[PDB]
């Protein structure tokens, strides 16, 4: 039997219906979310740490001349100095007195710990979510890993399940995201080849162990004006330990709707955040005959001590005479109300008690037993709890969170005035025929 | 995000949607605020009145406004038909004040 | 220099224009689109090929039951069967006369042969266009290999250029599409567990050696009602040899606007559907100034034997009067001729001659020698070839492609026309000072 529903985003809070083939029992199907998976497709563009800026020894060649040529390695800087004379441990170094050169040499390169401490560049593109279901339907269970695409079905066969395409697309990350030690950060990175000097992404690579790192680190060599040999320079601060400074905060605490953001492959898990359509091929071996189901003669529901909140606060009671013992689907026909139980067993005749839990002040709502209908009402309570660690199994409606009494109030005042209208409208069509008469 | 020392209170608004408030290396904590605004639905008007003021106040502002709206016009146009009418009923005997009225 | 212009996407057929800068020389400059490359972005759902269908060895027990548990091998079918008496080369099988029971047992793998006759099933996204571009400008060549989305630069030597966005998006591929040795299908293939027995997929992989294998082939095992033991089973017919009856032509010999699928990267190569906006860093070292541009007193075409053929089909000579003798830029201004030569050599005074291609039966256009306008017309014929075996390098405009004796009749219809309404409007002036004499 296909039968189309629409159930919430959130993980838990499961969602109970009754599909009601005509010439069969009405059977119970509740779905759970028990976990979701936005799962974006991430491209690689580099990795980024703090640079080592390694400087190679001084090369001098005295009554003589030196240039270099281009190299490969990352942010080259040749500079050649025609007037140094270098004093090492033992006095001079060589033989001229003044034409002497000096090629001072600089180069960067990643560091030893960046093996650990490195940040990676992904871009990301739109998200697919998937979602882990729980699906009871009659006494049996199952357990499915669907797409929410809208066409993929689920890993389970015998219950094939299409998850409809969600109402709202999140995407809690950016088109760039970087990925440090496990957290996430939007960060607008600098592309490929499009460096700029003392901010994130001074130094890029496509690995750790890759030879085609690129970098454009602002350093410049100055000349040597003292006697010992050295190569001063002056560089950029490292712009990864920048945006360290200024990383703010991560998306595992900046995230809406409440999911928590993991990078083995970078997925968003648990967002509830829209409403998935869902249709369900329930096998024909789960529904049985409205012959071995039992009938109920008389139903009749008395509610006591309601109270409307996340909880499933309160509890009615159905009486109820049937003619044959077995179980029997449960079921409340409004979207405001549910209940906790989907199955009970009748006997002959007695009591069964029953929890739900609704979002209006008014417990008016059909509760269904073996099939059959009974109308409950009574006035809920405001909770007394000012907060719940569980979230609400439902959602407000406009029609349902005003109170019946309410409801009379603005019903009275507006007939009161349509009333008035009625009035005026009549007198005035006597004043018309009193002026046809004139 | 807040870096706390010493013993100092920190006030969080909870909506519907929920809070989750992480505290040190703790896991985090989530929790929502059910409507338990003061007054009752099932009463006189005016607790009704303070009850949906405290959890819409902007929806119930429009409601009353509408109400009253209502109310003035219906009674304006009733009391401006009747009046009207009540002329159209005695201008006919106004005009003749030898006229007998019935 | 940036200097931005648009190139139509025809594979060949060289687009020429003019840099003209104020203090310079003009600088010819032509883009030809070598090859195109339009990869879409694939994602493998499964694999697919025939099934082998094997069937283990019946296992009896006399005297005895045998349930079967499930098992994770694809299309696992089981059935016991109690009121057998199997026999072979030797007679009676086993003890018991009536009290026996058989275990059929029937399952799917793939075929042996499948690691090369087997299809693969691909979702395809929007896809990127890769532009392999010849430019020359001034008098040196270079080649190019950019991207067309408009936002990262294809680089040679000192040359940046900027391929805009193209006009319209084509994707000759559908959303669903199926590989099978070297030929792409548009095939709607059903999603990964949507198995249909006598249909593509019946049998589905994530890969040829997965042992996660899943298929629904309608198989069912009989009764076995004779003395051999036997398995008696009845299978759908492979819906992989199903699509092999059906499966069209396939996208190589289908695909709209001429060009080639390959299936390695899955790319279309030579794709000509849509201007391509361009901007290029011309470097300043390529202009000269005007100083050493060789200007032209007075320049003065004609043109003989003109025609509009794809091929460059009439002849034009140019009558100069120059001061000084070099290497000049020459170029068609409209849109409609296209000329051979980009370069000409300029004397004292002389006459060149060119070869253009137009798709106007007039040749009413402007040619320019070194800067410099000069406009010449006559009468080109219509050809007496009805195909050609090469493009047209130029597109008709409906300003150019009616004749200009069409435009004169034309024009003289719809001026009469109008002289007709001006007399009116003339003698109804006439009319009202008339009526305001009286
Ligand atoms: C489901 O199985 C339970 C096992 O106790 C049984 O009581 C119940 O009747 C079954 N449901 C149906 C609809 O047969
Ligand atoms: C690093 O970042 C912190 C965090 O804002 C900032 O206050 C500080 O000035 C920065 N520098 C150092 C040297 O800590
Ligand atoms: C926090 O909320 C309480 C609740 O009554 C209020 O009294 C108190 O003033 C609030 N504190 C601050 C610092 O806003
Ligand atoms: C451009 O280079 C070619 C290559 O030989 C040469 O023939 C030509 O004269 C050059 N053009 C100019 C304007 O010097
Ligand atoms: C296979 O495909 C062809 C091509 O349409 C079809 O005509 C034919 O009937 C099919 N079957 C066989 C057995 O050839």
């Amino acid at each position: 039997f296909e039968h189309a529903t629409t159930v919430p985003n959130v993980p838990g809070i499961p969602y109970k219906a009754l599909v009601e083939r005509a010439g069969y029992a009405p059977l119970n199907l509740e779905i759970t979310v028990v976990s979701s998976e936005l799962t974006p497709s991430t491209n690689k563009e580099y990795v980024t740490c703090k640079f080592h800026t390694v400087i190679p020894s001084p090369q001098v060649k005295c009554c003589g001349s030196l240039e270099c040529k281009a190299s490969s390695k990352a942010d080259y800087t040749c500079r050649v100095f025609g007037g140094v004379y270098p004093f090492m441990w033992g006095g001079a170094q060589c033989f001229c007195d003044s034409e002497n050169t000096q090629l001072s040499e600089a180069y960067v390169e990643f560091a030893p710990d960046c093996t650990i401490d490195h940040a990676v560049a992904l871009k990301v593109h739109t998200a697919a979510l998937k979602v882990g279901l729980r699906i009871v339907y009659g006494n049996t269970t199952a357990h499915l890993d669907t797409f929410v695409n809208g066409v993929t079905p689920g890993s389970s066969r015998d219950l094939k399940v299409i998850a409809g395409p969600i109402s709202a697309a999140f995407s809690p990350f950016d088109h760039k995201v970087v990925i440090r030690k496990g957290l996430v950060y939007n960060y607008d990175f600098p592309e490929y080849g499009a460096m700029k000097p003392g901010a994130f992404g001074d130094i890029q690579a496509s690995s750790l162990d890759a030879t085609d790192i690129v970098a454009r680190t602002d350093i410049r060599l100055l000349k040597p004006s003292v006697k010992n040999i050295h190569v001063p320079y002056t560089q950029a601060v490292s712009g990864y330990e920048m945006w360290k400074n200024n990383s703010g905060r991560p998306l595992q605490e900046t995230a809406p709707f409440g999911c928590k953001i993991e990078v083995e492959p970078l997925r968003a898990s648990n967002c509830a955040y829209g409403h998935i359509p869902i249709s369900i091929d329930i096998p024909d071996a789960a529904f049985v005959r409205s012959s071995e189901s039992p009938t109920i003669l008389e139903v009749s529901c008395t509610v006591a001590d309601c109270i409307y909140s996340a909880d499933f606060g309160g509890s009615l009671t159905l009486q109820y005479k049937a003619d044959r013992e077995g179980h029997c689907p449960v079921h409340s026909h409004s979207t405001t109300a549910v209940l906790k139980e989907a199955t009970t067993h009748v006997t002959a005749t007695g009591s069964i008690t029953l929890h739900f839990s609704t979002s209006s002040p008014q417990a008016n709502f059909i509760v269904s037993l073996c099939g059959k209908k009974t109308t409950c009402n009574a006035e809920c309570k405001p909770p007394a709890d000012h907060i719940i660690g569980e979230p609400h199994k439902v959602d407000q409606e406009f029609q349902a969170a005003v109170s019946k009494t309410s409801w009379n109030w603005l019903l009275a005042l507006f007939g009161g005035a349509s009333s008035l209208i009625v009035v005026g409208l009549i007198v005035l069509v006597c004043s018309s025929m009193l002026i046809n008469t004139r | 995000a807040e870096w706390i020392t010493g013993t100092t209170s920190r006030n969080f608004s909870v909506g519907r949607e929920g809070l989750e408030y992480v505290w040190g290396n703790h896991e985090p904590v989530r929790v929502w605020a059910q409507e338990s605004a003061p007054g009752d639905p099932h009463g006189w008007p005016h607790e009704i009145i303070i009850h949906y003021y405290h959890r819409h106040p902007v929806y119930t502002v429009i409601v009353l406004c509408g109400v009253a709206l209502a109310i003035l016009v219906g009674t304006a146009s009733s009391a401006a038909c009747i009046a009207k009418a009540r002329r159209d009923c005695l201008t006919p005997y106004a005009l003749a004040p030898n006229a007998t009225v019935p």
